[PDB]
RNA sequence: AGGUCUCGUAGACCGUGCACCAUGAGCACGAAUCCU
RNA sequence: CAGAUACCGUCGUAGUUCCGACCAUAAACGAUGCCGACCGGCGAUGCGGCGGCGUUAUUCCCAUGACCCGCCGGGCAGCUUCCGGGAAACCAAAGUCUUUGGGUUCCGGGGGGAGUAUGGUUGCAAAGCUGAAACUUAAAGGAAUUUGGCGAAGGGCACCACC
């Protein structure tokens, strides 16, 4: 078997989160890459690292990662968490409404708002799923 | 010491219950502390149910199914592998397996 | 970086015992053990028997 | 040898806010630095071992023994605390269950027996403590009566300060942990007991975390 | 807490839970003292009064401290009569 | 809270409560939730008391605001409806937030890199975050969360009856709840909107994401 | 031994002394 | 106890004696045939004459045997 | 069946006390137990208490307030002489500074401080502390 | 008029007990604190 | 099978069934006496009663049956719980117990001898009830943790294992 241990990965995670814009899809691109810009005494090691660094290119190419925080993969979800619109979806011209709870806005401040429109209420009281 | 709330069978305010007979076995075990099993089969598995369908006279013929209730002793049944043996924590889950196939 | 003393023998006793005083970060195994750990075997001759030392 | 502490009400106390351990106790907060309590109670704590019993685990290469420790700690006018602790050494576990039992006392509360005059002695009402099946009772003496108990609720009693008490004692008590957690529980239940000498509308002060909270946000982040 | 001559021999008086009326210990740590903000009565702003509260970690752990704490702030004004 | 002519519940906030769904509650009614329901109906459904929702935001507005270090409050939600929503409400009032994977040993591990120390506390459901209500009792820590009409209450101090299953509800408590402190703090006046959008509180699956990503420029 | 067994033993025992009382009058 | 009427002594009384003669040391302490059987006849000390000698052995813990004479 | 009307209701105030409500309901009121209620209010231990008057037997609802540790009754009524109190004051109270005994005396239903001042004796009823 | 209705095909729960299978000589074990 | 007056297989007497007359014995176990009061929540279940939108015994009305939503009382039970208790397993009673007293019946004082000797009593008999002592012994037991070994179960591995 080929299986990574912990400090192939956690080297190749901080490789790609520190130094992030200076890499790419070729093998040999960012082994002279890892190479340079850390300390690895042996060499299967750094072609570990290397194949591992390649792999996680090809992986966040097609998405984030819950291990990484680089630079360029966020503050597009900052945008998504800070985009704006325009309709409110809460500011409706007619909003529909339980006679129930249409009585009970009457007992609290109310005797009549021009937005409410009232639904009559069901004519079968049956809603819990068979169990016995 | 006491292993279970209940004594390993259904029996709460009643004292007597009538006896069965074991099915693998001959042993007189409660009918409500034998453990049972609904089994439903066809009379032909898979691989023979085409041979037959090929060789009947009617066409679309509804294969019958075959009944029967089993009565395992509680030997019995953990020697046939019907039920095992799990944790202490797990010995009061009440659902059965699950029913995906 | 860390170390590790074994001292073997007949402490306080007829039948022998070991005692290991073990804290730190210590290597075992591979080519790095040649030249990272210091190892040092010793004998005391006291009245009762022979005491060992291992220090690393 | 310096003080670093990771908790901002060590660090309070460590820059001289807090004069005492009695509004610490008055607002029931959790002490998890033992040496602030080693910085209010100084060279006046005394401390002996009570018991060192030695615990075995089986495994397929014979037994694994540890060693767990018994220790009594506390001013002999006022607090007084216990700490249990197990290690593979005899002096490790002894300086772990030092540790823990000053990071853990409580105070005493002393009362009188009939008339009001000179200082309290004795334990104010009778107080009962229970852990495993050993139960300690602790019930209030004239003046010059002295301790009579066993010898180590006599000394933890002595070491808590209360100069009289009459005690009786159920259950095992030749297991010493269990009888030293029972009357140290039964001695740390004369506060939660409801007397009529306290019965007027007590009035909430401000805590130091509210108090001190722009020194703190100054000292630290 | 008093002598025949006057003084007071207890160290300190303990709190006494605003909804129970039972000692806090030292040691409860599950005991809780909330601070209320008083409001100015015209604009509807902060002054720096406060309220405060005590419940002891019997009550919280019972689950019926929210209706004590809506109890003491109806008693004391807080929370309006009606509701 | 709410016993003023100032503090009154206005026009607006009825209907974004008629909007967002608030005013229903789940199926099932804990016996500690009896005094903040008006009554039941068909299918059902409970219904919530609006008013008595306004008394105890409003207490737990007071309660927030009467402490005076605003990093003081630590506010936690771990699921998905109110991810973003805590995350606007600790940029707004200047607290701190958790978002997601709570680990057990913030409050009470000293050694930690994520020791916390804080001294109020609000989080978003009772029953789903029952690992920080446990963590609370350890230390003289109070706790105001957001309570529906079945979760449990223990360990809970200020219980604001609402919806917490759906996220529009969430997200109208968080912009409601960082309003009104920040007017009770001086921040925001009284009689002016400062209302933005209530929108930048809300959760919405990431479906919905490209679906307004393809329909917008 | 099982407590059946010898609780049989015990009255085999019996019948034979009853036996020999019996037939030594 | 069980009894708790203000009328109840002599269920009591007979009880405390059932169960103090349903015991060990009182037992012992309170018949004839405990104080029969013993051969000092409820004696410190007697007298006798020494017939033979005779080397007991001890239990199965430890190896010797006992020095002793039959009186 | 019910037999000691009196320790039935102190059972049910200690055990609504360690509960922690604040309103208890006994069904069966009796003149002992509202001679009881009077001298645990004069001595500050419950609050203000009510008789639900019907045609049978009353009723009782007591205000209850965080000062009361036990209620206990003594059964049988035990005889007391004054030579014998101290014996019931030294193993009944947990201390001398506070703890009342409630006893039956020919001058009415009284504390044993005020049996102590009027001197004289009757038989046991209960203790408070 | 079109002439293979639409979307992927756990579609294994064949089954039942299972030859004979006994015994083990004992000597060989000691429970702990702090610095000048 | 070394032995098998045992497990296994083929027969098979009393018995197994009913009537009439006997004994009064079970792990007759909820291994947990009876009456009464108090102290959390939830979903179902069997009976009786009460209230309410709707569907059905074919289209209108009323009552009865059958469904649905709830309340009340008694009963067999279930889930969760820092109420509380306990040596713990666990118990909403095995709780309200050194803060010890609601009323009442039976019964146990280390392990063997021993349910044995003797006496009385019941029965046709087998046997049932009452029930010792001498002597001997430093332990016998209850709950739970760790290891270990199961002709116990569930996953994997090894040419010092196999095919």
């Amino acid at each position: 078997g080929r299986v990574r241990t912990k400090t192939v990965k956690k080297a190749a995670r901080v490789i790609i989160e520190k130094y992030y814009t200076r890499l790419g899809n070729d093998f040999h691109t960012n082994k002279r890459v890892c190479e340079e810009i850390a300390i690895i005494p042996s060499k299967k090691l750094r072609n570990k690292i290397a194949g591992y660094v390649t792999h996680l290119m090809k992986r966040i190419q097609r998405g984030p990662v819950r291990g990484i925080s680089i630079k360029l993969q966020e503050e597009e979800r900052e945008r998504r968490d800070n985009y704006v619109p325009e309709v409110s979806a809460l500011d409706q011209e007619i909003i529909e409404v339980d006679p129930d709870t249409k009585e009970m806005l009457k007992l609290l401040d109310f005797g009549s708002l021009s937005n409410l429109q009232v639904t009559q209420p069901t004519v079968g009281m049956n809603f819990k799923t068979p169990r016995g | 010491t006491k292993k279970r709330r209940n004594n390993g069978r259904a029996k709460k305010g009643r004292g007597h219950v009538q006896p069965i007979r074991c099915t693998n076995c001959a042993r007189c075990v409660p009918k409500d502390k034998a453990i049972k099993k609904f089994v439903i089969r066809n009379i032909v598995e898979a691989a023979a149910v085409r041979d037959i369908s090929e060789a009947s006279v009617f066409d679309a013929y509804v294969l019958p199914k075959l009944y029967v209730k089993l009565h395992y002793c509680v030997s019995c049944a953990i020697h046939s592998k019907v039920v095992r043996n799990r944790s202490r924590e797990a010995r009061k889950d009440r659902t059965p397996p699950p029913r995906f196939r | 970086k860390g170390c590790e003393v074994v001292v073997s023998g007949k402490l306080r006793g007829q039948r022998a015992k070991s005692m290991k005083f073990v804290d730190g970060l210590m290597i075992h195994s591979g080519d790095p053990v040649n030249y990272y750990v210091d190892t040092a075997v010793r004998h005391v001759l006291l009245r009762q028997g022979v005491l060992g030392i291992k220090v690393k | 040898k310096e003080w670093l502490p990771v908790t901002k009400l060590g660090r309070l106390v460590k820059d001289m806010k807090i004069k005492s351990l009695e509004e610490i106790y008055l607002f029931s907060l959790p002490i998890k630095e033992s040496e602030i309590i080693d910085f209010f109670l100084g060279a006046s704590l005394k401390d002996e071992v009570l018991k060192i019993m030695p615990v075995q685990k089986q495994t397929r290469a014979g037994q694994r023994t540890r060693f767990k420790a018994f220790v009594a700690i506390g001013d002999y006018n006022g607090h007084v605390g216990l700490g249990v602790k197990c290690s593979k050494e005899v002096a490790t576990a002894i300086r772990g269950a030092i540790i823990l039992a000053k990071l853990s006392i409580v105070p005493v509360r002393r009362g009188y027996w009939g008339n009001k005059i000179g200082k309290p002695h004795t334990v104010p009402c009778k107080v009962t403590g229970r852990c495993g099946s050993v139960l300690v009772r602790l019930i209030p003496a004239p003046r010059g009566t002295g301790i009579v108990s066993a010898p180590v609720p006599k000394k933890l009693l002595m070491m808590a300060g209360i100069d009289d008490c009459y005690t009786s004692a159920r259950g095992c008590t030749a297991t010493l942990g269990n009888f030293a957690k029972a009357t140290f529980d039964a001695i740390s239940k004369t506060y939660s007991y409801l007397t009529p000498d306290l019965w007027k509308e007590t009035v909430f002060t401000k805590s130091p975390y509210q108090e001190f909270t722009d020194h703190l946000v100054k000292t630290h982040t | 807490m008093q002598n025949d001559a006057g003084e007071f021999v207890d160290l300190y008086v303990p709190r006494k839970c605003s909804a129970s009326n039972r000692i806090i210990g030292a040691k409860d740590h599950a005991s809780i003292q909330m601070n209320v903000a008083e409001v100015d009565k015209v604009t509807g702003r902060f002054n720096g009064q406060f309220k405060t509260y005590a419940i002891c970690g019997a009550i919280r752990r019972m689950g019926e401290s929210d209706d004590s704490i809506l109890r003491l702030a109806k008693a004391d004004g807080i929370v309006s009569k009606n509701f | 809270s709410g016993a003023l002519d100032v503090l009154q519940m206005k026009e607006e906030d009825v209907l974004k409560f008629l909007a967002a769904g608030t005013h229903l509650g789940g199926t099932n009614l804990d016996f500690q939730m009896e005094q903040y329901i008006y009554k039941r109906k068909s299918d059902g459904i409970y219904i919530i008391n609006l008013k008595r929702t306004w008394e105890k935001l409003l207490l737990a507005a007071r309660a927030i605001v009467a402490i005076e270090n605003p990093a003081d409050v630590s506010v936690i939600s771990s699921r998905n409806t109110g991810q973003r929503a805590v995350l606007k409400f600790a940029a707004a009032t200047g607290a701190t937030p958790i978002a997601g994977r709570f680990t057990p040993g913030t409050f009470t591990n000293q050694i930690q890199t994520a020791f916390r120390e804080p001294r109020l506390l609000v989080v978003t459901d009772p029953r789903a975050d029952h690992q920080p209500l446990t963590e609370a009792s350890y230390v003289n820590l109070p706790t105001i969360a957001l309570c529906n009409t079945d979760s449990p209450l223990r360990y809970v101090d200020i219980a604001i009856p609402c919806n917490n299953k759906g996220a529009h509800s969430v997200g109208l408590m968080w912009w409601m709840l960082a309003r009104e402190v920040l007017r009770m703090r001086g921040t925001i006046s009284r009689e002016h909107p400062w209302e933005v959008m209530p929108d930048l509180y809300f959760y919405r699956d990431p479906e919905e994401i490209e679906k307004e990503e393809q329909a917008a420029a | 031994m099982r407590a059946k067994w010898r609780k049989k033993r015990m009255r085999r025992l019996k019948r034979k002394r009853r036996k020999m009382r019996q037939r030594s009058k | 106890g069980k009894c708790r009427g203000l009328r109840t002594a002599r269920k009591l009384r007979s009880h405390r004696r059932d169960q103090k003669w349903h015991d060990k040391q009182y037992k012992k302490a309170h018949l004839g045939t405990a104080l029969k059987a013993n051969p000092f006849g409820g004696a410190s000390h007697a007298k006798g004459i020494v017939l033979e000698k005779v080397g007991v052995e001890a239990k199965q813990p430890n190896s010797a045997i006992r020095k002793c004479v039959r009186v | 069946v019910r037999m000691n009307v009196l320790a039935d209701a102190l059972k049910s105030i200690n055990n609504a006390e360690k509960r922690g409500k604040r309103q208890v309901l006994i069904r069966p009121c009796s003149k002992v137990i509202v001679r009881f209620l009077t001298v645990m209010m004069k001595h500050g231990y419950i609050g203000e208490f009510e008789i639900i008057d019907d045609h049978r037997a009353g009723k009782i609802v007591v205000n209850l307030t965080g000062r009361l540790n036990k209620c206990g009754v003594i059964s049988p009524r035990f005889d007391v002489q004054l030579k014998d109190l101290e014996k019931w004051q030294n193993n009944l109270l947990p201390s001398r500074q506070f703890g009342f005994i409630v006893l039956t005396t020919s001058a009415g239903i009284m504390d044993h401080e005020e049996a102590r001042r009027k001197h004289t004796g009757g038989k046991i009823l209960g203790f408070f502390f």
